[PDB]
């Protein structure tokens, strides 16, 4: 809540806002800077200004996590990420996992973890 | 206070203060073991003694030189 | 693993340090920071391959770097104002007043030939030449001759070392120090038939060494056992020096015994080669030797007021004084910056025009990748206010006034990159001989390893977090075992 | 097209240096003589010696060029800043180009020695 | 303007003939998280701010001093 | 003084004078918004576009805007087109001979921050650099739709104008 | 491009804030002092952040009318030029424009009262109103201005009241730097030459022989941000005065000798002079004050006790040298 503002000058935030995202309070980058350090950045142009019509975007991990690990039947699975109902070419292109290492394995563009059962 | 000099690999125009290294460094070292003497080369230069002194402040002379003592005398003059 | 890629990158041609090769490299960078680097080809000192821990040390050359001038305020650093960190000198040089044989200036193992040049011209201008290096036993002069750079270098070509014919190390692990070169061995060995003994640390080769002992007698022994006869046999032969032996005290005998033997063999010491060649641990120590950075004998008594750290991370409480003044100059935080009173951004390789000699001898430049990044700079520009804080006139204020000081110093050094030989063996070897004559009485300590860990040296190593965890993964582990 | 501007010439390139010489003298000359209008015309803040002193020394800048040719593209060049000045086709910010040094007293801490050129590491 | 929802303001601009409310469900993009409809708000103290998202290149050295 | 007051984007009409003078502001800021004369500054792609708005599908004389290309008579200026180092001292002069109550609309993104000829020697970086702007219309080829719309939006900073309200000094 | 700003690269500030002007000192470059300037949109402020905006120190301004607000953008790059709402009244705003501030100016003054503000109110009040915050913030390089002859005594309830705000920065966060600066000319200045480019009366006491020795604006803001970052400044009383004392008579006279006209000219005495001043307060654009007519009988009264511009190495220039400039265009 309370950071120091380069000169002991502490700045307050409420706490739904020193939150990487709604889904997450935590970063997930190396370089990430958490907005712990953004406000610490420029709060210069942040005064006199709105701190809930900002994005907040819904960060991908917390998403990612809580979607159900499929299973394959036979050794090496596939992954398209494209609907059945859209006329086109969605999604990510046709690459193929191997899936035979203890636990799952996430397919490097959709994040989709899959199994050998 | 330390000294230097460097001469030319090639055989050409250093080759008395090549043979003046040869010998005279276990006399000179002996000579004056509170100074210090280093020698390098460099394909081709002039034969030339740099000296540094109890300021660091330095003095030179440039051997174009014709025998091993007419070396020292340039030598025994630069360090006086 | 995704952070740039290979459009977007800017590339310089440069140098490895941290490796007594010198390695001909290609710094690829962003613009700001460092990307990665690549071995870009050169025939003689590397022939397109490149050291481990030369390729991963780019991690800790953006991380813990020093951005700004810390004072200590008593077990506290604030930042300051780039004046008054040296005008902090300038004070406490005159409340300490070293007058001789008090100013203590030591370099480390990736600096500038460049730096030190501004060193030693503002250590004997200050008026003592309290010149040594980092390294335990580093306090004399390194029991053999800063004169005939053969006493220091590495005098058979490493091209040579294809028409090498049997050789042995003491003291060392060429696998660990310069693996380069461990790759020429392995090379040599494979292509052609070849005798390799290993006198010292018990090490693990790629090739097959023969041991002989682990004692400077055990050693002595050796010589006069057997390759007495085989490197007079030998059509050229070498013989390989590790520089750890500089560590011990008992050197000087120790290079005694090896400077009688490559007097007595006229096969090792011939015309057209020397079979006396030594390596260093940095790519730094050999040009420090160039530039005659080595304490007097008198220098070496008195204990300083004012001590001088550039780079020299290796230094300990032991090393230093109690109340002395313990200015370090570097580029990131290791040990070196924990004792300091006053510390200083200075540019690491990256970032300068640097300058460098390997143990091969060549003078090669490392042309500047970045800018010293936050308030860094380079260290002789810093070097120069220093000395006109104090009395000091430095005799320069450009690049081109340094090259010719440094032309002063050492015409070879301005010649870049052109391996010369040596006319002086037979004298060199003598002078070698002579010096540490009889006076050195060399115990029963047996020729331990000279570095603890591979990836953990040089300040960089311990800075990068990523060679942290090669570290931990990189001992007797089960999955880095052989059975 | 067939007719030029008012001070235009057909560029003609001179075989000797004095007849190079004569030229640029000429130019001078001309330089000189059109001073006063510039200061009615481009509006400026100063006086008309400022004006002339400036245009002897850019010319003792070019004094000392040995060729003829290169004398040749740099008398081309003067006659045709003189064709933009001698007309509205420059206009007063363009004009002041020419004072930098005039306009504004520099600022505190020009650096001069090494050590003001060092702190802010050479600006 | 912008003051409508995203899957109407292409039918107000007649980017379709079947509205929204008319649409299958097929072709509505199903999405794992609740929606806001920010609308706009330049000048109004909500107005949008930038900043860079990561952290300076290089991070500084902390200070730890050793007593000898 | 108090040391509390509502900041002036908080305010709300109390004293019947505040009545009287919001009602009084609303009048004047209605007539600076209904009529509504711009400059004709275009000069290139983003000029065309200028005209696509007179053109009878997106009209501006049903929203009162007319170009009476006289900068006299003009409330503001629509920089418009990329801006060059040759002529950004005319752009300053003619933002100069403007009445006072004036705004200037940058249209077009080479209008703002350089745009497509960011990189290029003879360019000004944006019209930021020579006159204060207001708004700016995105859009390289920038909408008549997103041209209406910044002049919707600039109309909406016209009924915050508070010309009569900061008498009182609010 | 270069720090002409500046002495150095690396400053830590006062309060122990950490800054480092990366890149060479132009537009596009950032320097790091995060200042603060009250009341920017007046005549002095324009030109002060201007130069301060110039090498890029991100300047945040308080502003107060949305209108006038908009001409000081164009001087500085993206995040160096700030915009906030504020009144002198709720201290909450106050309290919020100075939070990262490294160094902070107030140049509020205003010749005459409206009927929400006196001079007891926007000088000595409003003063103590925001320096309180700057003591309870610890903002470094705190600057006031003052006028010319600040006195305790009376006859001028404006200069009453300089004098009773200089003694409240002095009271509260005492370091402060406290600066008179002279009388001021420059182009379109407040009262001083454009009330004399133009007047339908020009009439005023004293028979115009009260004595000052006016500078040139430019000088004072130069000036000023050469005050604003080194040190040697702190909590020092600046008297900024013109390199020669000049008369009424004199300026005039210089003024039209350019105009080549006949200034007009009227001087009637002291007493049908007060009221019909005393009827312009009721309208909305600002007219001469009555309080202004006091000052006409005073004069510059120069603290000998103070530091000039010589102090940190400036010359500033003469009105004579400048005369054919500044009202050339009502030739
Ligand atoms: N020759 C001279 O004129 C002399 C003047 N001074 C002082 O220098 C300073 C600047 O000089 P000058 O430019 O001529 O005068 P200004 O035009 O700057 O004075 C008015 C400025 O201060 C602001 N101001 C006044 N009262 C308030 C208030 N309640 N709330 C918010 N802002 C207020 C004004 O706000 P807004 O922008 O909305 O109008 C405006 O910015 C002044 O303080 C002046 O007293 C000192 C010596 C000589
Ligand atoms: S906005 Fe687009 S069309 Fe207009 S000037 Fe820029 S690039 Fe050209
Ligand atoms: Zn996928």
């Amino acid at each position: 809540k309370s950071i120091i503002s380069y000169n002991g000058n502490t700045i307050e935030i409420p706490e739904e806002y020193t939150k990487q995202a709604p889904n997450r309070d935590s970063t997930w980058a190396p370089a990430q800077a958490s907005k712990t350090e953004i406000y610490k950045n420029n709060m210069v142009r942040f005064e006199q200004k709105d701190l809930s019509k900002q994005p907040m975007p819904y960060a991908g991990i917390e998403l990612i996590a809580q979607q159900p690990v499929r299973f394959v039947h036979g050794n090496t699975a596939v992954c398209d990420g494209a609907n059945h109902n859209g006329p086109g070419a969605q999604g990510h292109p046709k690459i193929f996992i191997n899936v035979d290492a203890p636990g799952s394995h996430a397919c490097q563009y959709c994040g989709t973890r899959y199994e050998k059962e | 206070r330390e000294i230097r000099f460097h001469l030319c690999q090639n055989g050409s125009s250093s080759a008395p203060l090549r043979q003046f290294v040869k010998n005279q460094i276990g006399a000179f070292q002996k000579a004056n073991p509170s100074t210090k003497v280093l020698v390098r080369e460099a394909n081709g230069v002039k034969p030339i003694v740099f000296a540094r002194f109890d300021h660091g402040h330095e003095s030179k002379i440039g051997l174009d030189v014709s025998s091993e003592k007419e070396v020292a005398e340039r030598v025994k003059s630069l360090i006086e | 693993a995704f952070r740039a890629r290979p459009w977007e990158l800017k590339k310089t041609e440069s140098i490895d340090v941290m490796d007594a090769v010198g390695s001909n490299i290609r710094i690829d960078s962003k613009g700001v920071e460092v990307m990665r680097v690549i071995p870009r080809v050169h025939e003689d000192v590397n022939e397109e391959w490149i050291n481990d821990k030369s390729r991963f040390a780019c991690d800790g050359l953006k991380t813990q770097r020093l951005t700004t001038p810390l004072i200590r305020v008593g077990d506290k650093f604030v930042n300051a104002t780039w004046d008054d960190a040296l005008s902090t000198i300038a004070k406490a040089y005159q409340q300490k007043a070293p007058k001789g044989d008090e100013f203590k200036a030591v370099a480390g193992a990736l600096v500038e030939v460049e730096s030190m040049v501004a060193l030693k011209d503002m250590t004997n201008a200050l008026g003592s030449e309290n010149t040594t290096t980092d390294t335990p036993n580093g306090n004399s002069a390194p029991a053999h001759g800063i004169t005939f750079r053969s006493n220091y270098l590495f005098n058979s070509s490493i091209a040579g070392i294809e028409d090498a014919d049997a050789i042995l190390l003491v003291g060392t692990n060429p696998r660990r120090e310069a693996a380069v070169m461990n790759a020429r061995i392995r090379k040599a060995w494979l292509r052609q038939e070849l005798e390799i003994a290993s006198v010292g640390p018990t090490l693990d080769a790629t090739f097959d060494v023969a041991e002989l002992g682990n004692t400077h007698a055990d050693l002595e022994k050796a010589l006069s056992g057997e390759f007495g006869e085989v490197l007079k046999n030998a059509k050229n032969p070498l013989i390989i020096v590790g520089s750890g032996i500089t560590d011990r005290e008992d050197a000087g005998a120790f290079f005694n015994t090896i400077g009688k033997f490559v007097e007595s063999t006229p096969s090792v010491l011939n015309e057209n080669w020397n079979g006396y060649n030594v390596l260093q641990r940095s790519a730094s120590r050999a040009g420090a030797y160039d530039i005659g950075f080595t304490p007097s004998d008198e220098a070496s008594k008195t204990t300083p007021k004012m001590v001088w750290l550039l780079g020299a991370d290796e230094v300990a409480a032991s090393d230093i004084p109690a109340d002395a003044f313990v200015v370090y100059q570097g580029h990131n935080g290791d040990v070196g910056a924990q004792f300091a009173d006053v510390v200083l951004p200075g540019a690491a390789y990256t970032e300068k025009a640097g300058t460098y000699v390997n143990t091969e001898g060549r003078s090669q430049i490392s042309r500047a990748a970045t800018g010293p990044p936050g308030g860094a700079r380079e260290d002789w520009k810093i070097l120069r206010a220093v000395s006109e804080y104090l009395g000091v006139a430095l005799p320069y204020e450009d690049a081109y006034e340094v090259r010719d000081r440094l032309a002063e110093i050492s015409p070879s050094l301005v010649r870049y990159d052109l391996v010369e030989p040596t006319v002086f063996g037979d004298v060199a070897v003598q002078h070698s001989l002579v010096g540490p004559n009889g006076s050195v009485t060399p115990s029963s300590a047996p020729l331990t390893e000279t570095i603890e860990n591979f990836y953990m040296t040089d300040s960089i190593s311990r800075s990068s977090p990523t060679m942290a965890k090669s570290s931990i993964a990189f001992n007797k582990d089960n999955k880095k075992n052989q059975a | 097209a067939i007719i030029a501007t008012a001070f235009a010439e057909t560029v003609k390139f001179s075989g000797s240096k004095q007849e190079l010489q004569k030229r640029t003298l000429a130019l001078y000359r001309q330089f000189l003589r059109g001073a006063p209008t510039f200061a009615d015309l481009y509006e400026v803040q100063f006086s008309i010696p400022t004006i002339r002193t400036k245009i002897r020394q850019e010319f003792e800048r070019h004094r000392f060029v040995d060729d003829l040719s290169i004398q040749n593209v740099l008398y081309a060049k003067g006659h045709m800043e003189y064709q933009e000045c001698i007309n509205f086709w420059k206009q007063q910010a363009q004009f002041l180009k020419y004072f930098p040094e005039e306009d504004d007293i520099q600022g505190r801490h020009q650096p001069s020695n090494f050590v003001d050129k060092f702190l802010k590491n050479r600006a | 303007m912008s003051q409508v929802e995203p899957g109407w303001h292409f039918w107000l601009g007649y980017g379709v003939d079947t509205a929204p409310c008319n649409t299958p469900k097929e072709k509505l993009p199903i999405r794992a998280y609740p929606y806001k409809f920010q609308p706009n708000y330049t000048g109004t103290p909500g107005a949008f701010v930038t900043y860079n998202t990561l952290k300076p290149k290089i991070s500084a050295w902390e200070p730890v001093t050793k007593q000898r | 003084m108090p040391t509390d007051f509502p900041l002036p984007s908080q305010q709300k009409p109390n004293s019947a004078v505040d009545y009287t003078l919001t009602t009084l502001d609303a009048v004047a800021n209605w007539a600076r918004q209904g009529s509504f004369w711009p400059v004709t500054f275009g000069l290139a792609c983003c000029a065309v576009e200028m005209m696509h708005v007179s053109a009878p599908r997106y009209d501006q004389d049903r929203l009162g805007i007319i170009f009476r290309a006289s900068p006299r008579q003009s409330d503001i200026m629509i920089v418009a087109g990329t801006l060059t180092n040759k002529m950004a001292p005319v752009l300053r002069q003619v933002y100069d001979q403007m009445p006072e109550p004036r705004w200037v609309i940058s249209m077009g993104s080479c209008a703002n921050g350089g745009g497509y000829y960011h990189f290029s020697y003879s360019v000004v970086r944006g019209c930021d650099r020579i006159v204060p702007v207001d708004v700016y219309v995105p859009g390289c080829p920038p909408t008549s739709e997103a041209l209406m719309y910044g002049v919707f939006q600039l109309q909406r900073k016209m009924r915050n104008t508070k010309i009569t309200r900061m008498w009182y000094r609010k | 491009n270069s720090f002409e700003n500046l002495a150095q690269d690396v400053n830590i500030t006062r309060s122990g804030k950490t800054l480092i002007a990366k890149g060479t000192g132009g537009r596009s470059s950032r320097t790091g002092y995060t200042a603060t300037v009250f009341g920017a949109n007046g005549f002095l402020g324009s030109y002060l952040t201007a130069k301060l905006a110039k090498h890029g120190t991100t300047v945040v301004v308080p502003y107060r009318e949305e209108m006038a607000k908009r001409h000081l953008k164009v001087t500085g790059d993206l995040g160096v030029v700030n915009f906030l709402e504020m009144d002198l009244r709720n201290l909450e705003s106050i309290d919020e424009a100075v939070r990262h501030s490294d160094i902070v100016v107030n140049l509020i003054g205003r010749e005459y009262e409206t009927k929400n503000f006196n001079y007891y109110d926007v000088h000595v009040e409003g003063a103590r109103r925001i320096a309180e915050a700057v003591k309870k913030h610890n903002i470094a390089r705190y600057i006031h201005v003052s006028a010319f002859n600040a006195e305790i005594d009376s006859p001028s309830e404006f200069n009453h009241t300089k004098g009773l705000g200089e003694q409240v920065t002095k009271d509260i966060v005492p370091w402060a730097t406290i600066v008179r600066p002279a009388p001021m000319f420059g182009r379109e200045d407040k009262w001083f030459l454009d009330r004399m480019a133009r007047s339908p009366c020009l009439v005023s006491a004293n028979k115009f022989q009260e004595t000052s020795n006016p500078v040139h604006v430019i000088d004072v803001a130069a000036a000023l941000e050469r005050i604003c970052f080194d040190d040697s400044t702190v909590a020092q009383t600046f008297e900024l005065y013109g390199p020669q004392k000049f008369t009424q008579k004199q300026i005039i006279d210089m003024v039209s000798e350019t105009l080549r006209k006949e200034v007009r000219h009227i001087e009637l005495p002291k007493a049908l002079y007060q009221a019909y001043t005393k009827a312009t307060q009721a309208i909305w654009w600002p007219t001469y004050s009555p309080d202004q007519v006091e000052r006409q009988f005073l004069s510059q009264k120069i603290d000998p006790s103070a530091k000039t511009f010589n102090d940190l190495d400036l010359t500033p220039m003469e009105l004579p040298d400048l005369m054919f400039k500044l009202i050339r265009p009502y030739r």
